[PDB]
RNA sequence: GAGCUAGCCCUGGCCAGGGUGAAGCUGGGGUGAGACCCAGUGGAGGCCCGAACCGGUGGGGGAUGCAAACCCCUCGGAUGA
RNA sequence: GAAUGCCGGCAUGAGUAACGAUAAAGAGGGUGAGAAUCCCUCUCGCCGUAAGCCCAAGGGUUCCUACGCAAUGGUCGUCAGCGUAGGGUUAGGCGGGACCUAAGGUGAAGCCGAAAGGCGUAGCCGAAGGGCAGCCGGUUAAUAUUCCGGCCCUUCCCGCAGGUGCGAUGGGGGGACGCUCUAGGCUAGGGGGACCGGAGCCAUGGACGAGCCCGGCCAGAAGCGCAGGGUGGGAGGUAGGCAAAUCCGCCUCCCAACAAGCUCUGCGUGGUGGGGAAGCCCGGGUGACAACCCCCCGAAGCCAGGGAGCCAAGAAAAGCCUCUAAGCACAACCUGCGGGAACCCGUACCGCAAACCGACACAGGUGGGCGGGUGCAAGAGCACUCAGGCGCGCGGGAGAACCCUCGCCAAGGAACUCUGCAAGUUGGCCCCGUAACUUCGGGAGAAGGGGUGCUCCCUGGGGUGAUGAGCCCCGGGGAGCCGCAGUGAACAGGCUCUGGCGACUGUUUACCAAAAACACAGCUCUCUGCGAACUCGUAAGAGGAGGUAUAGGGAGCGACGCUUGCCCGGUGCCGGAAGGUCAAGGGGAGGGGUGCAAGCCCCGAACCGAAGCCCCGGUGAACGGCGGCCGUAACUAUAACGGUCCUAAGGUAGCGAAAUUCCUUGUCGGGUAAGUUCCGACCUGCACGAAAAGCGUAACGACCGGAGCGCUGUCUCGGCGAGGGACCCGGUGAAAUUGAACUGGCCGUGAAGAUGCGGCCUACCCGUGGCAGGACGAAAAGACCCCGUGGAGCUUUACUGCAGCC
RNA sequence: CGAUGUCGGCUCGUCGCAUCCUGGGGCUGAAGAAGGUCCCAAGGGUUGGGCUGUUCGCCCAUUAAAGCGGCACGCGAGCUG
RNA sequence: UGGGAGAGGGUGGUGGAAUUCCCGGAGUAGCGGUGAAAUGCGCAGAUACCGGGAGGAACGCCGAUGGCGAAGGCAGCCACCUGGUCCACCCGUGACGCUGAGGCGCGAAAGCGUGGGGAGCAAACCGGAUUAGAUACCCGGGUAGUCCACGCCCUAAACG
RNA sequence: CCGAGGGUAGGGCCCGUGACUGGGGCGAAGUCGUAACAAGGUAGCUGUACCGGAAGGUGCGGCUGGAU
C-alpha cells in the first residue's frame, strides 16, 4: 500500500530545518541538546 | 413561485429550485466582488470552532452598500436584480447619478428601471433609506440600523420585514422579524419595503448533495457518538437521552434561556419574541 | 509529530464509450382564453451499462507469505456527498 | 546452572523448506582458466492504453568507457545499478530566481500575555495559478529547444530620426476565470491509392502482375489566403472613482453597427533549412538527383477570453493600457532604426521502477502527457499484432500419493450443505414482446423469444467532393452456400415469486464487522435582537459572519403516505418584584480583657441583607410513566355490564409467537412425500405501541430470511486429463523449536491420562516417500474465572474540588 | 490458568454388550402364521430423505433391522466453523 | 338608444363598537360561576373604574315579511374592475329559437396540503358538578379549526 | 409454404374452494343502558369532523319534517 515515508524536499527543511528550529523556544533547545551531545548534523540533510 | 422537478431521479421527486423571475444580470459588477475567504468553520487557531463547515461552492463577496447615509439625496437607478451567494435576498445594482455604483440588497416589488433615494426627506417608497424617525408609524421596513452609522443590522434575510409599531422619545419601537418588539434610536436608517424571495422558505433540498453544495457538512446525532464525545454518547443499542438533553458541552438544549440577564440592550427589549 | 491517516483551506488535474431521454422550445390539436394532448427539437440527472480511476461483497489461495493486509476469480461506485 | 536473565560464540532442525508471479524456451558461433546464465546469430514465446515513449516528485553518479570478480546478485558469471580509474550534465528564449499575488506564513502600526510567548492592518514571504522571448535538423561513447547549422525573437543600455504634455507604488481599464452541452473552420493522428520513388523477389501446384514488399515528408520570417477571438466612434455636461485627471463611471444628441474599421491569435502557403525506407553489403554506407503527390477518416487538442443552457453563482496581484500629482518640459515618454549588453541555479542517469516509498534487485504503493493497426455496435473494453521492449537472476529430469490453478464426464440433478458455499446456467447486438404494483418516473435488460456467418443480385438516405465518380457512415430487399455450431476465438446478465430491515445515491470499524449501523433531504422542539447565541483562547483576538430570526447554534426524529393518544405528583427547564431559608457586609441590646485614667483591644443578641434552595404555577417531538382483585348474559363458554383497592395517570390508534413470545417446534392454515425455518392467520403481547416515533410504502440494496425454474462435480460417487509444486540429480541454503535422550504395546501404579515406575507382551541396525493418534506437540508468562486495599476508559442525584456561569 | 481449543457436522475408525437385525434356544394366555418374555450369541449388518446450528427429537419413504453406549461428551498440528 | 334598483362578484383600501392582552394610575377582600355548588382566579393586589398600546375576527342601529344571484350563497364604509337584470322608445337582424345525453364550470359547512395568522369561539381533551353510572347535557379551562393566500375535496334537510 | 394439434413462456375473464376476518338477515320470553316517538325530559333530523361499551355525544354549517 502507501507507505508513511513519502519524501518531499521542501517539506523536510520546512518541518526541522534550522530555520524552523531557531525561531521557537523548544527549536532552540532541540539544537543547543545536539550540540552538547556533539552532533555531526543539528537538522536533517534535505537537498534543496 | 419555486420550480419542481418530475420524479425522474430519486432526488428530483423533491427537489425544489428557486425561480430566479427577478435576476436580470446574471454576472457580477467587478467593481463591487471581492474574495470571499471559506474558514471551513475554523477560527484563527485553525481550531474547527464552528461545526459541520466546509466544501461549497466558491463566492465571491459582492460588497453590499449597508450604510446609505453616503450619499444623501442623491437619486440611483435600479440598473439590475442580481444573484447573491452569499445571503438569502437578492441584491439590487445602483448607478447612483452620480456615476458611483452600488449594492443594496433588493426589497419585495422593486423594480429595475426605477429610482431610490437616501435622506430624511426621501417618499415613502419601496426602496428609499431614511432615518426611523421620519418613516410614518405602521410601514413595514427593512434593513435597519440597530444605532446611528453603526450599519443596516436587522432584517436583511429573504421575506423578511420590520414594522414601525409607536414612537417615544428619541426612540421608535420595532417588531423585529423574531416578533419581538425594541427600542431602536430614531436616527438609525432604515429602508422602506421589506426584503424579497420570501418564497425562500419554500425550497426542498432534495437530496445530500445541495447541502455539500452550501458548505454544510453532514451532522451527527449525539446520540450516535460515544460518553466520550457527547452527553448523549452510547448505550447498548438505541438509547433514550436518559438525562436532560444536553448539547456537546454540557449545557442544556431544551428551554435553558441563554441571553446576558444584566445585558444593556434590556432597557430597550420591551418583549420577547413569538411562536 | 498531520511526508501515514482524518477534516478543512488555496491552486491545478482526471472521469473511454455506449443507453435512457426531464424541463424548455417550435409546430400542431383543443379552448372564450386556458389547462392539458401529439409529434419534433432538446440534452436534464447524488439516472442506467461499462474501462481508466476510486472501492473492497462473496469465495479460493496465501499464512517462517511475493506482501507486518498480498494474489486470483467475483462483485460496488464510476458527472459526484 | 537456571532469573522466557544480559552480551557473544556455536550447535539442532537439514543438505530439509525455499531460490519471489507457469510470458518459455532451443541451437550455432564467439570470448575465457572456467559458460544453461556474458557477447553475436538464427529459430520460438511474452507485453503492446504496455511490460513501449516523454515529463514531474523522489533518488543522488546509479550515466559513458577501460579495467576487474572477494563481497553484493537468492544459482552461475567472463556479466552488472557491484569494485578501481578516466571521462561526462554547456541556455537571454526550457524550468526556477533578479516578476506577480493565493491559502498560509510572517509582520513597521497596534493589542495581549507571570517569563517563554499569543495576536495583528499594511507590507513582505509564499505556486504546478498569472505574467514571459525557440522551432527544425545535425552532432558525442556519454549533454543538447543548451554545442552546431538554418531561420526567428525578448529585455536592458546608448546613439539617431520622427512624434507627444512627459511624468506614479497614485486613479481607472484590463488581467479575470464555474458546470454541463456545444457550432464553424482547422491541426495532431490515422486508412487507402490502379499515382509517384525503391534494393530486389517469382518460391511448392498457379502468378511477370493494375503482382508482392517499402516509402511517399518535417520546420519556416515577413506578405498573402482561410478561420476565429478582442473591440463602438464623436460631442456636450458631470457633484462619483477619499488630491488631481482629456481616462473611468453617470446622463443627453447626432453618427457608425447582421456589417465594417482596427487589432490579436490559430491554420495554410511561404524565401529557405532539413529529413528520407525496406532490402542489400562492412551504428556505417548504399538505396537516392530517392520520391516526397492524390482521395478518405478525423480529435477530447487549436482558433478561444467562442456559443448555448443551468444554479450550487464560479481567486488575487503584476505585466499591459489609460488618467493625471508633484515634478520636468536642455528633460521625459512613444514609435522606428542602429550598435552594444544580457547574471545566478537546474540540465548526467533511473523515473509504474532492480536506481522512488515499502529493512530485499520485495507479485504491493507512485501524479501528468503520448499510447500506432485490424476485427468484434462503440471505446482507453477484448483478441492479435507495429514501433519499441521483454522471457520475469537457479537449472536438469521424472510423470507417485497429496496440493494448487484448470478441462471434461454416463444416469441422476441440491439428493450437497449452516446456506446451491463454490461452480455451472445466462452473457454483446438487432428485432418481436414484456406482469403485479406504482410516488406515473418506474418496476424493465422484467420475464420470454426470433435473428446474427458467407456468396451473388436489386436498391433508399447521410458525410466529402461538385449535384458525378471515388472514397465513406447508416441501412433495406431477393436468391443462394457451408458446418455440430455463424456476438463460430476473446471480452459481455442466470431468472422468478415472497417476507424482514433501511426510503433512496452515499458513509463506516486503514489491517477479522459495509450492516439493519452513520449520513441524508424532510419533520419538531429549544436557544440566539447582533459587541447574538454558541465555540476555541489566560487574554488580545478569532470563528459564527463581513451573516441578521426565510439567519445562525443545540437536540431528537429520519423520503413519502396516514398518524403521533392519557399522566406535570417527582427530575429538568420556563414564569413568578409576596412569604420562608440563606454569606460577606451593615447594624450594635449587651457583655469581656487591660490600664490610675482618658483610652486601647476582644466577643457580640435583635433587626436591614443577593443568587440558590424552599414554596406557587406552567411545560412532553422535556427526563419519564402509562394498575390489581371479584362478580355478572335463559346450554356451556365468555363477559358488552357492575363492585371495590390503588395511581400523577392506568397503553388510544395501529401492530402482535414479531430483528421483540419466556412456556414454544403455541394453535390453525398454505407450501413440502415430510417444513423447529418461511409465509398467512389467531391473540394469555413472560416483556409491541406511537418523533430512543407507531402502522404502511413504489423504487433502490454486494443487507438478512423462505420458495420455485434453469443449470450444474455441490452431491449419489467418484473417474480421467493439463500445467505449477511435491519426487529425483547438480547449485545456493533458512526457520520456529531444543534440560539431556540409548525416546515401543498392554494392563496397572504413580500429583488422579507414563517412551522414562511395576508386571507382562512385543522389538535386528540405519534410512526414504507419506499420514497425523500421542509426545497433556509448537508460536503467546490464559484474553475466560478469580485474587491485588494493582491500572485505565466510562458513568451518575458516590465524595471532594476546579473551569464556566449566577 | 509461563493455555489440556470448547457444541454440532464431515472424514476415519475401533471397542463394549445391558442385542436393533440376522443365527441357536426354553417358557407362553405358543393351533398355524405372527407375536410376547427370558436365555446363548459382538460374526456381519444396522438405508435414503424434510425441519432445525443442533446432539436429540418429530415427520416422509423404505428396511432383515433402521441398537444403545465408550474411546479427552473418540477424532480442529484432519477439514468445517 | 336613454335610464333605474340592488349585501351580484373580484381587488385594494379603511371606520368605529365590543372581547382578550400588555403598560401606568387608583383602589381592596373578594371576583367568577350555578338549579345550588365546586373546580377556577384574587393580599405575589384580582374584580370593579380611568388613561394608554397591540391584535384578531365580526360588522350594532339602519335591517324589513326587504334586495341580489343559477344554485351554493352575499351585510361597516370608500374607490377600482366585472356579471346579470329590469324598464322606456319601437330604431336594427329576420325564427337566428326550446331543451340538452355526454363534456365543462360553479358549488354551505366540515375536512386535506403548503405558507401565514390566532382576539373571541371551540370538536378533541382536562378539571369541577350532576348521577346508579354520565366517556353527556351544566361550569372552569382548552388543541385543531373557525380567519388570510394558493391548491385540493365536491358532500348536504345543496329544500320550494 | 400453409396446416389440426403438441410443446414453452407470459397475460386477461370466469367458477369453485380457503385458516381466519368483516359486517348483514333471521331466530316466544338473555345482559346493558334509554337514543328516537310529548319540548320524549338536551327540539329533532342532517352533511362533515372528532370522540365514547353501545345506543349516541360534541363542534361547525344547514333544514323545519320544530314546539311554546
Ligand atoms: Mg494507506
Ligand atoms: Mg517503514
Ligand atoms: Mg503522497
Ligand atoms: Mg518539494
Ligand atoms: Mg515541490
Ligand atoms: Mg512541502
Ligand atoms: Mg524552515
Ligand atoms: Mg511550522
Ligand atoms: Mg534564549
Ligand atoms: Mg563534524
Ligand atoms: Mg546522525
Ligand atoms: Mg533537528
Ligand atoms: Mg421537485
Ligand atoms: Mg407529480
Ligand atoms: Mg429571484
Ligand atoms: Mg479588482
Ligand atoms: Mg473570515
Ligand atoms: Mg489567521
Ligand atoms: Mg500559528
Ligand atoms: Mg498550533
Ligand atoms: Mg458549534
Ligand atoms: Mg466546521
Ligand atoms: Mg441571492
Ligand atoms: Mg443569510
Ligand atoms: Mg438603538
Ligand atoms: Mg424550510
Ligand atoms: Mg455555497
Ligand atoms: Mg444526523
Ligand atoms: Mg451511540
Ligand atoms: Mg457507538
Ligand atoms: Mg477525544
Ligand atoms: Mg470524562
Ligand atoms: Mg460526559
Ligand atoms: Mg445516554
Ligand atoms: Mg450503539
Ligand atoms: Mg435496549
Ligand atoms: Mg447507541
Ligand atoms: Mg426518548
Ligand atoms: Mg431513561
Ligand atoms: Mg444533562
Ligand atoms: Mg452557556
Ligand atoms: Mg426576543
Ligand atoms: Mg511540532
Ligand atoms: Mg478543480
Ligand atoms: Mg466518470
Ligand atoms: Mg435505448
Ligand atoms: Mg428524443
Ligand atoms: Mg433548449
Ligand atoms: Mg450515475
Ligand atoms: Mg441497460
Ligand atoms: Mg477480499
Ligand atoms: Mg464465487
Ligand atoms: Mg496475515
Ligand atoms: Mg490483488
Ligand atoms: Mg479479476
Ligand atoms: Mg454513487
Ligand atoms: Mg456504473
Ligand atoms: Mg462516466
Ligand atoms: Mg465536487
Ligand atoms: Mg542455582
Ligand atoms: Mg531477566
Ligand atoms: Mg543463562
Ligand atoms: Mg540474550
Ligand atoms: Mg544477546
Ligand atoms: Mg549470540
Ligand atoms: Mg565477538
Ligand atoms: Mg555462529
Ligand atoms: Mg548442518
Ligand atoms: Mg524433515
Ligand atoms: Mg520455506
Ligand atoms: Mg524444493
Ligand atoms: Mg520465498
Ligand atoms: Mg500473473
Ligand atoms: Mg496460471
Ligand atoms: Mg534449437
Ligand atoms: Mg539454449
Ligand atoms: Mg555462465
Ligand atoms: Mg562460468
Ligand atoms: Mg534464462
Ligand atoms: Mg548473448
Ligand atoms: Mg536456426
Ligand atoms: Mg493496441
Ligand atoms: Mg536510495
Ligand atoms: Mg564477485
Ligand atoms: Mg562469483
Ligand atoms: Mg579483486
Ligand atoms: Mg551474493
Ligand atoms: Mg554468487
Ligand atoms: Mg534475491
Ligand atoms: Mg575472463
Ligand atoms: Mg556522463
Ligand atoms: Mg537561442
Ligand atoms: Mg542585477
Ligand atoms: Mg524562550
Ligand atoms: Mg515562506
Ligand atoms: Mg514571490
Ligand atoms: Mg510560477
Ligand atoms: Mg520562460
Ligand atoms: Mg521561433
Ligand atoms: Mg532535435
Ligand atoms: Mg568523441
Ligand atoms: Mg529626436
Ligand atoms: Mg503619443
Ligand atoms: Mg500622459
Ligand atoms: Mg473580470
Ligand atoms: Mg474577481
Ligand atoms: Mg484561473
Ligand atoms: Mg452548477
Ligand atoms: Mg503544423
Ligand atoms: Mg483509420
Ligand atoms: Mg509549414
Ligand atoms: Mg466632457
Ligand atoms: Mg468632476
Ligand atoms: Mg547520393
Ligand atoms: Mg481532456
Ligand atoms: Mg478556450
Ligand atoms: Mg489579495
Ligand atoms: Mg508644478
Ligand atoms: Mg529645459
Ligand atoms: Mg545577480
Ligand atoms: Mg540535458
Ligand atoms: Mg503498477
Ligand atoms: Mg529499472
Ligand atoms: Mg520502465
Ligand atoms: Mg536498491
Ligand atoms: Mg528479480
Ligand atoms: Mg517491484
Ligand atoms: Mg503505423
Ligand atoms: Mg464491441
Ligand atoms: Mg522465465
Ligand atoms: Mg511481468
Ligand atoms: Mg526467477
Ligand atoms: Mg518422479
Ligand atoms: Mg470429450
Ligand atoms: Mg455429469
Ligand atoms: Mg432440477
Ligand atoms: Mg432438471
Ligand atoms: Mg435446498
Ligand atoms: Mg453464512
Ligand atoms: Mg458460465
Ligand atoms: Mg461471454
Ligand atoms: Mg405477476
Ligand atoms: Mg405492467
Ligand atoms: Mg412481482
Ligand atoms: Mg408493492
Ligand atoms: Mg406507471
Ligand atoms: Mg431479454
Ligand atoms: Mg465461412
Ligand atoms: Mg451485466
Ligand atoms: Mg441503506
Ligand atoms: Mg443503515
Ligand atoms: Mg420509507
Ligand atoms: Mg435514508
Ligand atoms: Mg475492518
Ligand atoms: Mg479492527
Ligand atoms: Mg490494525
Ligand atoms: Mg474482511
Ligand atoms: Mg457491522
Ligand atoms: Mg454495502
Ligand atoms: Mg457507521
Ligand atoms: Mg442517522
Ligand atoms: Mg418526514
Ligand atoms: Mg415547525
Ligand atoms: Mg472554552
Ligand atoms: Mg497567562
Ligand atoms: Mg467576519
Ligand atoms: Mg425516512
Ligand atoms: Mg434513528
Ligand atoms: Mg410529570
Ligand atoms: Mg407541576
Ligand atoms: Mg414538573
Ligand atoms: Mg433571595
Ligand atoms: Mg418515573
Ligand atoms: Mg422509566
Ligand atoms: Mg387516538
Ligand atoms: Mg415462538
Ligand atoms: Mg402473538
Ligand atoms: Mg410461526
Ligand atoms: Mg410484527
Ligand atoms: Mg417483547
Ligand atoms: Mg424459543
Ligand atoms: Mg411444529
Ligand atoms: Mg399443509
Ligand atoms: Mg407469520
Ligand atoms: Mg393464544
Ligand atoms: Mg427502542
Ligand atoms: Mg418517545
Ligand atoms: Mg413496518
Ligand atoms: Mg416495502
Ligand atoms: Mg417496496
Ligand atoms: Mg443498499
Ligand atoms: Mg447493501
Ligand atoms: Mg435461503
Ligand atoms: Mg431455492
Ligand atoms: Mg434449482
Ligand atoms: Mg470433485
Ligand atoms: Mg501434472
Ligand atoms: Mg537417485
Ligand atoms: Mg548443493
Ligand atoms: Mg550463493
Ligand atoms: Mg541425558
Ligand atoms: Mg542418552
Ligand atoms: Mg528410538
Ligand atoms: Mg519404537
Ligand atoms: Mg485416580
Ligand atoms: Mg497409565
Ligand atoms: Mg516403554
Ligand atoms: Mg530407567
Ligand atoms: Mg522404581
Ligand atoms: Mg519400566
Ligand atoms: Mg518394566
Ligand atoms: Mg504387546
Ligand atoms: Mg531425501
Ligand atoms: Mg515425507
Ligand atoms: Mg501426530
Ligand atoms: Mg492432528
Ligand atoms: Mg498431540
Ligand atoms: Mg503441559
Ligand atoms: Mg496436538
Ligand atoms: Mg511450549
Ligand atoms: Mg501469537
Ligand atoms: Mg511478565
Ligand atoms: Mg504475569
Ligand atoms: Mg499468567
Ligand atoms: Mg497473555
Ligand atoms: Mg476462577
Ligand atoms: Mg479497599
Ligand atoms: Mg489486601
Ligand atoms: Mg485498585
Ligand atoms: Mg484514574
Ligand atoms: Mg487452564
Ligand atoms: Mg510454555
Ligand atoms: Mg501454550
Ligand atoms: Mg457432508
Ligand atoms: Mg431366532
Ligand atoms: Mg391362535
Ligand atoms: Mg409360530
Ligand atoms: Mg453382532
Ligand atoms: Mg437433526
Ligand atoms: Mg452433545
Ligand atoms: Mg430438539
Ligand atoms: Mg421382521
Ligand atoms: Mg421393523
Ligand atoms: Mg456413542
Ligand atoms: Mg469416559
Ligand atoms: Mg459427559
Ligand atoms: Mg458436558
Ligand atoms: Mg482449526
Ligand atoms: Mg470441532
Ligand atoms: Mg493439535
Ligand atoms: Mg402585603
Ligand atoms: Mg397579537
Ligand atoms: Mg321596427
Ligand atoms: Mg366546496
Ligand atoms: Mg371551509
Ligand atoms: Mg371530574
Ligand atoms: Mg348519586
Ligand atoms: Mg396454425
Ligand atoms: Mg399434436
Ligand atoms: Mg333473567
Ligand atoms: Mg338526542
Ligand atoms: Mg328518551
Ligand atoms: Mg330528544
Ligand atoms: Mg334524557
Ligand atoms: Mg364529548
Amino acid at each position: 500500500m502507501k507507505r508513511t515515508w513519502q519524501p518531499n524536499r521542501r517539506k523536510r527543511a520546512k518541518t526541522h530545518g534550522f530555520r524552523a528550529r531557531m525561531r521557537t523556544p523548544g527549536g532552540r533547545k532541540v539544537l543547543k541538546r545536539r550540540r552538547q551531545k556533539g552532533r555531526w548534523r543539528l537538522t536533517p540533510a534535505v537537498r534543496k | 413561485a419555486v420550480k419542481k422537478f418530475k420524479p425522474y431521479t430519486p432526488s428530483r421527486r423533491f427537489m425544489t429550485v428557486a425561480d430566479f423571475s427577478e435576476i436580470t444580470k446574471t454576472e457580477p459588477e467587478k467593481s463591487l466582488v471581492k474574495p470571499l475567504k471559506k474558514t471551513g468553520g475554523r477560527n484563527n487557531q485553525g481550531r474547527i470552532t464552528v461545526r459541520f463547515r466546509g466544501g461549497g461552492h466558491k463566492r465571491l463577496y459582492r460588497i453590499i452598500d449597508f450604510k446609505r447615509w453616503d450619499k444623501v439625496g442623491i437619486p440611483a437607478k435600479v440598473a439590475a436584480i442580481e444573484y447573491d451567494p452569499n445571503r438569502s435576498a437578492r441584491i439590487a445594482l445602483l448607478h447612483y447619478v452620480d456615476g458611483e455604483k452600488r449594492y443594496i440588497i433588493a426589497p419585495d416589488g422593486l423594480q429595475v428601471g426605477q429610482q431610490v433615494v437616501a435622506g430624511p426627506d426621501a417618499p415613502i417608497q419601496v426602496g428609499n433609506a431614511l432615518p426611523l424617525r421620519f418613516i410614518p408609524v405602521g410601514t413595514v421596513v427593512h434593513a435597519v440600523e440597530l444605532e446611528p452609522k453603526k450599519g443596516a443590522k436587522l432584517a436583511r434575510a429573504a421575506g423578511t420585514s420590520a414594522q414601525i409599531q409607536g414612537r417615544e422619545g428619541d426612540y421608535v419601537i420595532l417588531r423585529l422579524p423574531s416578533g419581538e418588539l425594541r427600542k431602536v434610536h430614531g436616527e438609525c436608517y432604515a429602508t422602506v419595503g421589506a426584503v424579497g424571495n420570501a418564497d425562500h422558505k419554500n425550497i426542498v433540498l432534495g437530496k445530500a448533495g445541495r447541502s455539500r453544495w452550501l458548505g454544510r457538512r453532514p451532522h451527527v446525532r449525539g446520540a450516535a457518538m460515544n460518553p466520550v464525545d457527547h452527553p448523549h454518547g452510547g448505550g447498548e443499542g438505541r438509547a433514550p437521552r436518559g438525562r436532560p438533553p444536553a448539547s456537546p458541552w454540557g449545557w442544556q438544549t431544551k428551554g435553558l434561556k441563554t441571553r446576558k440577564r444584566r445585558k444593556p440592550s434590556s432597557r430597550f427589549i420591551i418583549a420577547r419574541r413569538k411562536k
